[PDB]
């Protein structure tokens, strides 16, 4: 479960920093 | 006439062996069957992340 939520964490950042 | 044939009695020893629990089954249980899964996503872990760096 904590591996998972690295990844969605690093998905977000992703986001933001695409924008 | 008569003499000696035959006695002891009181006197033996024995090794002794040893199974093991099942559960263990195998080598695979728990922390080594899923770190076959876990590694593709670790893999995805530093993908996703090669596109934060780049």
């Amino acid at each position: 479960s904590r591996t998972a939520e690295l990844q969605a964490e690093i998905d977000d950042t992703v986001g933001i920093m695409r924008d | 006439e008569v003499e000696a044939a035959i006695s002891d009695v009181g006197g033996q020893q024995i090794f002794s062996q040893a199974l093991l629990n099942a559960n263990r089954r195998g080598e695979a249980k728990t922390a080594l069957a899923e770190v076959q899964a876990r590694h593709q996503e670790l893999l995805k872990l530093e993908k996703s992340m090669a596109e934060l760096t780049q």
